[PDB]
């Protein structure tokens, strides 16, 4: 029944999915948001050169490099990380080939592009790998950088391949120092160090995703955390009410009764509209329930955030942050 | 404002194709669908080319298959038209333009090649070119006087004019020949792809090179885009009442101003038009007193206050895009009570759009 059960605050690497639109970037800022509270220091990474926290945070693009974008409650801080594939690559042919030289070159002639391009492992090897050098990096005192990490990870569709760093290293050269490293980024992965959480909307599609995700990931043994479901809307009317709305049995006379009390009086045409606002009204939300029973096969946690009524802004950030802290998100 | 005559541009034979466009999410597939529904109600050959039907709607008209090419949907006798239906599968739409092209005897290797059949044909941009592809395929052989085009989903509508062609000078890259199929810069950049990438990812990728031997792809993306540019193509921008989709589509009917191409105009898609004329302020305060003193009552008039609401940021979104832009005709569809996976949602979605 719980939201986040207490395994959940031992977990160091937060992987956020989701089907396109149904909220990922928001959701796993407001989850950093909800983790640094209490003087904690938590790393936002993005790793499709999307630019998605800068375009969030409604600040120019972000530069390679870990910045402070977050004060969170009582001292805490989010710090982002736009993960750019170009520096990584050429990140990673200097420390374990020496060919810096080699990837300076490649730049001024767009080969870094081109290669991180034509090759979708070796892109997967230098994300994931340097999403595990954030996770593992220690401090002088031999503590932890950071108290956690999240990862706002690519969509429902793409996230299992991404994982998959057997299928990634497969397309690489053979041995050499990447082949040892990806031991200890499956290590990881599979730990109990490591969760996944999807986002999903009421809406057939991202439900349907995200339970053909959940059983990819389950059957690479990766860990499942919670379900986020998104946007959820008032209901406004008691479940016997509602199934019968639903049909288009909404009882007038009871109706008509209750505007008369709080000294409202109706035509014709405005009383009828008004009962077909509430039908509809409850056959969005029966088709949204049908929808969402899909879930209660899965033995999973299960969040629930509201729609935020304007625009998201800042301010909405910590509106969704209090949001999962009220679930026992910690 | 201005309205949108849907119904006159479908039953006016001068239009030829109609691209309906906008970000993914908003309605463009069933637009697409429920328009050729109705061209072919009013007497019409027409062509439905979908991209990406929810498998309910791609049943409904007999498109759940494998394949690649338009079928008949059966409709009443009583139908004076003809409508048919697709589904672009974009693999098998890359298959036909690489034999096209190659050949169907060089183009067998091209096929077996493990570097196209796992990265060649997932690059970015790929949807969009084999949807320009599909269209000019449709074209040439000349079996309908209507041709109805879904374009791929995308937060950023503009990737079905631009992704086409930026895929094509990716493919056309003089990096291809030079670092699979010496120098000083080119050398130092092979040595460096040699020591990271595997050996049988590299002969794939280099037999993928010299076994297609193709500026081939740009040419193509740009003769498939003049298609567009002839005489009777409409474009219909598709938006929901939300920001972002309203952006994406002030932004797609400047570039088709810029490009002096014809825009039949703005479908405005899950609206919420009030059947009850009560004002907001009165129905909280009317179930403010019911909540002090029957939860019926009260709950009834929270569900009114709440679309209300929504329908007042509604009105000023499309007031923001019609002050932006009052020379665009629009039209606005409700969200209607049932979702449009049946030709008969279908016909109730085109009776909403041809009003
Ligand atoms: N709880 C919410 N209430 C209202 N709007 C939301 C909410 N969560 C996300 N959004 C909006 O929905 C859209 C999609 O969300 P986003 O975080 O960009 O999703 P994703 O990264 O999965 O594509 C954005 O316009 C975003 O501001
Ligand atoms: N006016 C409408 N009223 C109710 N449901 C609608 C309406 N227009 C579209 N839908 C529903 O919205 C969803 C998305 O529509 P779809 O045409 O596939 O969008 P797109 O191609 O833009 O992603 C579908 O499930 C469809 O049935
Ligand atoms: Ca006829
Ligand atoms: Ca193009
Ligand atoms: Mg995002
Ligand atoms: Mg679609």
């Amino acid at each position: 029944s719980v939201g986040w059960p207490s395994r959940l605050s031992g977990v160091r690497l937060h992987l956020v999915t989701g089907k396109g639109g149904t909220g990922k970037s928001t959701i796993a800022a407001a989850l950093a948001l909800t983790l640094a509270a209490g003087g904690r220091k938590v790393l936002l990474v993005e790793v499709e050169g999307r630019q998605g926290i800068a375009q969030l945070f409604d600040v120019p693009p972000l530069p390679y490099q870990e910045l402070k974008i977050a004060t969170a409650e009582r001292g805490g801080q989010v710090n982002a990380l736009a993960i750019d594939i170009e520096a990584a690559f050429l990140e990673y042919l200097d420390m374990f080939y020496n060919l810096g030289i080699a990837g300076r070159a490649m730049r001024r002639i767009g080969a870094v592009e081109f290669a991180t391009t034509i090759a979708p492992g070796l892109r997967d090897v230098l994300l994931t790998g340097k999403i595990k050098e954030t996770v593992v990096r220690l401090d002088k005192n031999k503590l932890p950088v950071y108290d956690a990490i999240v990862v706002d990870a690519p969509p429902t569709g793409r996230i299992a391949r991404f994982l998959d760093v057997t299928k990634a290293v497969s397309d690489l050269a053979k041995g050499g120092p990447v082949h040892a490293q990806s031991e200890g980024v499956v290590k990881l992965l599979h730990s109990n160090q490591t969760a996944i959480h999807l986002v999903t909307l009421l809406e057939a599609l991202p439900v349907q995703e995200t339970l053909e995700a959940i059983e990819e990931l389950a059957q690479m043994e990766l860990p499942i955390g919670s379900v986020i479901v998104n946007r959820n809307i008032p209901a406004h009317l008691e479940p016997q009410d509602l199934a019968k709305a639903a049909e288009g049995e909404v009882d007038a006379d009871s109706v008509r009764a209750g505007l008369l009390t709080a000294g409202v009086k109706l035509p014709d045409a405005d009383f009828a509209g008004l009962l077909t606002e509430t039908i509809q009204h409850a056959t969005r939300i029966t088709a949204r329930a049908e929808i969402a029973q899909q879930l209660d096969a899965l033995q999973v946690p299960r969040l629930e955030l509201p729609t935020v009524s304007d625009g998201v802004d800042l301010g909405s950030l910590y509106e969704l942050s209090e949001s999962l802290a009220q679930q026992g998100v910690r | 404002p201005k309205t949108l005559d849907m119904g006159a541009i479908l039953a006016d034979t001068s239009n030829r194709v109609v691209v309906c466009c906008g970000a993914g999410g908003v309605g463009k597939t069933t637009t697409a669908a429920a328009l050729a529904l109705r061209a072919a109600e009013y007497g019409r050959t027409v062509v439905v080319l979908t991209i990406d039907p929810a498998k309910r709607l791609a049943q409904a008209l007999g498109i759940n298959d494998l394949g690649n090419t338009p079928q008949r949907v059966p409709l009443a006798p009583e139908v004076p038209g003809e409508l048919h239906a697709m589904m672009l599968d974009m693999r098998r739409t890359f298959d036909e333009m690489v034999m096209q092209y190659s050949g169907p005897e060089r183009a067998q290797s091209i096929l077996d090649n493990q570097f196209y059949q796992t990265v060649a044909t997932s690059l970015a941009g790929t949807q969009e070119y084999m949807a320009m592809e599909k269209l000019g395929q449709l074209l040439s052989q000349d079996r309908w006087d209507l041709i109805v085009v879904d374009t791929p989903p995308s937060r950023n509508a503009l990737d079905f004019l631009d992704a086409p062609k930026r895929l094509g000078s990716f493919m056309d890259s003089r990096l291809w020949r030079l670092l699979l199929a010496i120098t000083g810069v080119m050398g130092l950049a092979m040595k460096a792809l040699s020591t990271v990438l595997g050996s049988q990812m590299l002969a794939d990728a280099a037999a993928f090179v010299q076994s297609l031997d193709a500026g081939g792809f740009r040419e193509k993306a740009d003769r498939t885009y003049a298609l567009l540019k002839r005489r009777g193509t409409q474009f219909v921008v598709v938006s929901a009442a939300e920001p972002d989709a309203l952006r994406e589509a002030s932004f797609f009917v400047d570039r088709l101003s810029q490009e002096s191409m014809p825009l039949a105009g703005l479908v405005f898609n899950r609206t919420h038009p009030m059947l009850c004329a009560l004002p907001i302020e009165r129905a909280i305060d009317a179930a403010e007193t019911l909540d002090a003193e029957t939860s019926l009552a009260a709950a009834v008039l929270r569900i009114h206050a709440e679309r209300g609401q929504t329908a007042k940021r509604e009105i000023r979104l499309l007031s923001r895009f019609t002050g932006a832009n009052p020379t665009v005709p629009v039209v606005g569809v409700p969200s209607l009570p049932f979702d449009v996976s049946d030709l008969e949602a279908l016909r109730a979605l085109a009776d909403q759009l041809t009003t």
